[PDB]
RNA sequence: CCAACUUCUUAGAGGGACAAGUGGCGUUCAGCCACCCGAGAUUGAGCAAUAACAGGUCUGUGAUGCCCUUAGAUGUCCGGGGCUGCACGCGCGCUACACUGACUGGCUCAGCGUGUGCCUACCCUACGCCGGCAGGCGCGGGUAACCCGUUGAACCCCAUUCGUGAUGGGGAUCGGGGAUUGCAAUUAUUCCCCAUGAACGAGGAAUUCCCAGUAAGUGCGGGUCAUAAGCUUGCGUUGAUUAAG
């Protein structure tokens, strides 16, 4: 109920870029809370994956920027 | 960049007396320190040459070194003259940057001279009262009893 | 109110003045008998120095 | 027991009742016959000829 | 056809229930391309239920004060959240913004100025604009007040609290309260 | 070069509570700008779908043989963009019913009023001044009794 | 075709300039440049740490609209909002010599001159070349 | 807010007990006719009078009013 | 020399209209007063009296 | 006495140098517009000055 | 005349809305409820009776009765101090408790109004050049729809950083320095800088104000003003949730 953890080890990294492309709505809040980091890291990350390609970009507002799972078949 | 990490991360650094945290970033990581607020950390960091969004636990010791340096004598790195807390020092005469227990004693020095030659501000020092000319009849009622 | 007693009330005085303005390109001369006409105490009339 | 939650329409609005001017009588209609009417109030305001539906449809009305 | 935000246009919505169809504004005849109009609602009586239901609901959520006349700053959170609500189910989200109002507005409530047997005492049945009221305001509230010391964002727990009421489960603040008025209803029936 | 056709045109304001704008409009060839900048270029961008919403619900290609242009004074961020919703709204109306027949102006008055009444008729409502015991017009200061 | 400073958005026109004269390096940036807070309404340091080249492009723009901008103007523009801790807030002036600064620094470019009254206009060489970026920066909304 | 008081009600009574061959069902030109041949000392009374004798009109053509 | 502003010419005047009534009420209060009137000119300015006994005046 | 500091307090910035035109008050004057008159007896010579109230 | 005109702006006149028109109710009375047309189908305020109150004010007034005091004067002036003193209680208010936010930067919108004085010294400020800031000088304009001023107001909008932590929320307290007003800043005038970083997690009983450009948010300007607004009186901006009983 209280304090999290920036700069990911090996056993969130790996849990990320296994399932974090995979569910459909994707946002810094849902992966600061889905896992144990704080944030400012799942948005510093969540944007190279954006990077990568393996999803994509829909809204980017200041406020809020939303992604989505990425074209599967 | 920092995907996972690099080897060795701090918890906590060690700094003059205060163990900054090692989660934060340096530019709000230093003002734990006692005399670096939140404008002298940022200053001090770009006059030492880096970059502001490295986080804590990850700088090097040259770079801790360097950034400790930087702000204990702050006078020859080009910060000028009226930035600093000590400026035109009462005991002295000269201009300082303090940051440590250090800030306390002089802190409390001019406590303690004011109260030596019971200046009016000094009395109400040594007493429980405002200082810079507050009312006192209805507000400050949870300092005294 | 006088004094400070009462239910704090205020009253809104104002006054609203009007003016106009003509030009004319007559000869400065006439302007004398122009303003030799009528009284009139509520107005308040300027003449222009004739150098332009 | 188990009742279905009938709607009903309303007819005439009887005018405003119980003791702050917050309900309304409104005489509804059962929807499935114009026979079969109780008067009933509700709260909130009304428009004449609407719909409203009846979690349970007869309890009592406004009467001493 | 006029694409509410651009896009999500309004001939697949469907309102089920009859009783609210005179109410709920989502048809052509009030469809419009964003929700922020010179209103003049509250001038004569029963015209605030031809305005728009996405209007309805982006007035109803800047309340507190802090966020008072911020209307272009709240219908960007009613843009965004429609996205979110659209990606979590893939159906057009106004039908599922009116699933929500259906199945969040109550039906019974109780009214009493006298020795209060819980609160209040002589249980009545409610409007179909009350209803759509306290829909709005339940909806609104509960995407405030679980949003307040949290990370996530307001777009989002408006976004996951109306399609968490629209299916009806208890676990939006909209239903696990309304269920307490329609048990507090029976109660002093 | 006024070899053709000197002024054919009309200049039609819109307002709302302080904010005037006037669009002047001439014959030309599909044109529509705002103090200078075209109207998808317009400062507040959440609320773009109504100011080039009159564009929308009648057409582009049909009715762009105008070169609408407004110049706007006063008001405030929301206003100002309502107020050109107006004034573009009853520019090509204003223009219609000076060179072509009234029966195209009524068959684009047709889609001006059903869809929101409010894109040419200016929305009377105003400032309502202060009143003097309270902090605005209506709202009082902070009745105590004990 | 031919498009002006005026079709393009304004926001990241000045994102365009100030990266255009950050690599053209012929603006004579003030050694103090890296302990300013800019205007005093605001309590830490810029974030952008070469802040002197979107306030000299912005500067620039704001001179294109109006002429006769002097650096009292200047300092009513780039103001805000300064809250007085417990007292309410209030509008504040600018910082002028950092308007006055860029003003001179941007005569070093020859992009700005003085007129026949008070203030600065911009020479017709200054407006040439941010009309010739607005034209790279509109085709780069594209590219 | 709509009813008139006894001075409107009075002063068009004198009108149409009194220039009844000059008057009609047709508010505008009875607006004109009562600017005329009254003395109404502002605009507001003048047609507030003129309505009430327009009622008249039609109230006196179905039968015997106090007339 | 210089004149001032419109704004406080007109309560200048006015004010001057208001001091010699004031004194003129205190004067000529046994001999039926009954107010003043004033008219400036660029010459000589007349003001009339408004007595009700013009022979005690 | 001893004119070399008998009035000599400087009267000048501060209220105890403003006073009312009329009336020899130095509390709640206006000195806008150059009226100096007194808070309380403003109002006596305010239709003499010529500002009407509202109507 | 090396052009016309008044839409926008400012006024002045006149017009315009009357419950007029159409249904429905009502004694087919007074009138009410709906619509259509229309900018508007109740704009907002001022004045405001009869009779009173032992209401307040002699500290506003050369309004004033009576009493008191009048030179070791309750007159008046000068200097210092006080009206700001604090175990506490109450009333107006301001800023907050954050992420619907705080930063840092871009970006674009106002209106009401005020300005150099008879005594009375001192006004509003453009621009230029010094200063990291408050500020300092030189140089103009303005007795004002002529200049400040197209009053580039804040909120809001767009990106950046921060991540639910009494935290980059909050900024009380307090040390040291720097300027300005002034005859004088101590019991800090105000402003600036650096540092210090307190309670405070939405508030019990109770209680206030308000129903449309309203509440509320948000700044601006008059008053006080040598220096000065958390007050007051006005102005615009953004703009509603509830109700027609
Ligand atoms: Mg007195
Ligand atoms: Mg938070």
């Amino acid at each position: 109920k209280l304090n999290n953890l920036v700069l990911f080890d090996k056993a969130t990294y790996d849990k990320l870029c296994k399932e974090v492309p995979n569910y459909k709505l994707i946002t810094p809040a849902v992966v600061s809370e889905r896992l144990k980091i704080r944030g400012s890291l799942a948005r510093a990350a969540l944007q190279e994956l954006l990077s990568k390609g393996l999803i994509k970009l829909v809204s980017k507002h200041r406020a809020q920027v939303i992604y989505t799972r990425n074209t599967k078949g | 960049m920092s995907l996972v990490i690099p080897e060795k991360f701090q918890h906590i650094l060690r700094v003059l007396n205060t163990n900054i945290d090692g989660r934060r970033k340096i530019a709000f990581a230093i003002t734990a320190i006692k005399g670096v607020g939140r404008r002298y950390a940022h200053v001090v960091l770009r006059k030492a040459d880096i970059d502001l969004t490295k986080r804590a636990g990850e700088l090097t010791e040259d770079e801790v070194e360097r950034v400790i340096t930087i702000m204990q004598n702050p006078r020859q790195y080009k910060i000028p003259d009226w930035f600093l807390n000590r400026q035109k020092d009462v005991k002295d005469g000269k201009y300082s940057q303090v940051l440590a227990n250090g800030l306390d004693n002089k802190l409390r020095e001019d406590l303690e001279r004011l109260k030596k030659i019971r200046a009016h501000r000094g009395l109400r020092h040594f007493w429980g009262l405002r200082v810079r000319g507050q009312h006192t009849k209805t507000t400050g009622r949870r300092g005294r009893t | 109110t006088p004094c400070g007693e009462g239910s704090k009330t205020w009253d809104r005085f104002q006054m609203r003045i009007h003016k106009r303005l003509i030009d004319l390109h007559s000869p400065s001369e006439i302007v004398k008998q122009i303003t030799s006409i009528s009284i009139e105490p509520g107005v308040e009339v300027e003449v222009t120095i004739a150098d332009a | 027991r188990v009742q279905p939650i009938k709607l009903a329409r309303v007819t005439k609005v009887l005018g405003r009742t119980g003791s702050q001017g917050q309900c309304t009588q409104v005489r509804v209609e059962f929807m499935d016959d114009t026979s079969r009417s109780i008067i009933r109030n509700v709260k909130g305001p009304v428009r004449e000829g609407d719909v409203l539906t009846l979690l349970e449809s007869e309890r009592e009305a406004r009467r001493l | 056809d006029i694409k509410l935000f651009g896009k999500w246009s309004t001939d697949d919505v469907q309102i089920n229930d009859i009783s609210l169809q005179d109410y709920i504004a989502v048809k052509e005849k009030y469809a419009k391309y964003l929700p922020h109009s010179a209103g003049r609602y509250a001038a004569k009586r029963f015209r605030k239920a031809q305005c728009p239901i996405v209007e309805r609901l982006t007035n109803s959520m800047m309340m507190h004060g802090r966020n008072n006349g911020k209307k272009l700053m709240t219908v960007r959170i009613v843009k965004h959240a429609f996205e979110i609500i659209h990606l979590l189910t893939g159906e057009n989200p106004l039908q599922v913004l009116v699933n929500a109002i259906i199945n969040s507005g109550p039906r019974e409530d109780s009214t009493r100025i006298g020795r209060a047997g819980t609160v209040r005492r002589q249980a009545v049945d409610v409007s179909p604009l009350r209803r759509v009221n306290q829909a709005i305001w339940l909806l609104c509230t509960g995407a405030r007040e679980a949003a307040f010391r949290n990370i996530k964002t307001i777009a989002e727990c408006l976004a996951d609290e109306l399609i968490n009421a629209a299916k009806g489960s208890s676990n939006s603040y909209a239903i696990k309260k309304k269920d307490e008025l329609e048990r507090v209803a029976k109660s002093n029936r | 070069m006024p070899s053709k056709g000197p002024l054919q045109s009309v200049q039609v304001f819109g307002r709302k509570k302080t904010a005037t704008a006037v669009a002047h409009c001439k014959r030309g060839n599909g044109l529509i700008k705002v103090n200078g900048r075209p109207l998808e270029m317009i400062e507040p961008r959440t609320l773009q779908y109504k100011l080039l919403e009159p564009v929308l619900l009648l057409g582009k290609e049909r009715f762009a043989g105008v070169d609408i242009r407004v110049r706007v004074k006063g008001g405030g961020h929301v206003a100002q963009i309502y107020a050109i919703r107006q004034s573009i709204s009853k520019a090509l109306v204003a223009y219609y019913q000076k060179y072509v027949d009234e029966a195209s102006k009524k068959e684009i008055k047709d889609i001006l009023i059903q869809y929101d009444r409010t894109l040419l008729v200016a929305d009377p409502r105003r400032c309502e001044s202060k009143k003097f015991g309270g902090p605005g017009a209506r709202a009082r200061y902070q009745k105590s009794y004990r | 075709p031919g498009v002006t400073v005026k079709d393009v958005n304004q926001q990241e026109f000045v994102r365009a300039l100030a990266a255009f004269l950050k690599k053209s390096g012929k603006l004579k940036v003030p050694e103090w440049v890296d302990t300013v807070k800019l205007a005093k309404h605001k309590e830490l340091a810029p974030y952008d740490e070469n802040w002197f080249y979107t306030r000299a492009a912005s500067t620039a723009r704001h001179l294109y609209l109006r002429g006769g901008a002097g650096v009292g103007s200047m300092t009513k523009i780039y103001g805000g909002r300064q809250r007085n801790g417990v007292m309410p807030s209030h509008f504040s002036r600018g910082s002028k010599s950092v308007a006055r600064r860029v003003l001179q620094a941007l005569e070093g470019l020859k992009m700005v001159e003085k007129d026949q009254d008070g203030g600065r206009k911009l020479t017709p060489q200054g407006q040439r070349d941010l009309d010739r970026i607005a034209g790279q920066v509109a085709a780069a909304n594209k590219k | 807010g709509r009813v008139r008081t006894k001075t409107v009600k009075k002063a068009a009574r004198v009108i149409i007990e009194k220039y009844y061959t000059r008057l009609g069902n047709d508010f505008h030109t009875n607006k004109r006719v009562c600017e005329e041949i009254a003395i109404i000392p502002s605009k507001k009374l003048r047609n507030k009078i003129a309505g009430y004798v327009t009622h008249l009109m039609k109230r006196i053509q179905r039968g015997p009013v106090r007339g | 020399a210089v004149q001032i502003s419109k704004k406080r010419k007109f309560v200048a005047d006015g004010i001057f209209k208001a001091e010699l009534n004031e004194f003129l009420t205190r004067e000529l209060a046994e001999d039926g007063y009954s107010g003043v009137e004033v008219r400036v000119t660029p010459t000589r300015t007349e003001i009339i009296i408004l007595a009700t006994r013009t022979q005690n005046v | 006495g001893h004119q070399q500091l008998y009035w000599s307090h400087p009267r000048k910035f501060g209220q105890g140098s403003r006073s009312c035109r009329v009336c020899s008050n130095r509390h709640g004057l206006i000195r806008k517009y150059g009226l100096n008159m007194c808070r309380q007896c403003f109002r006596q010579y305010a239709k003499d000055i010529g500002f009407i109230k509202l109507d």
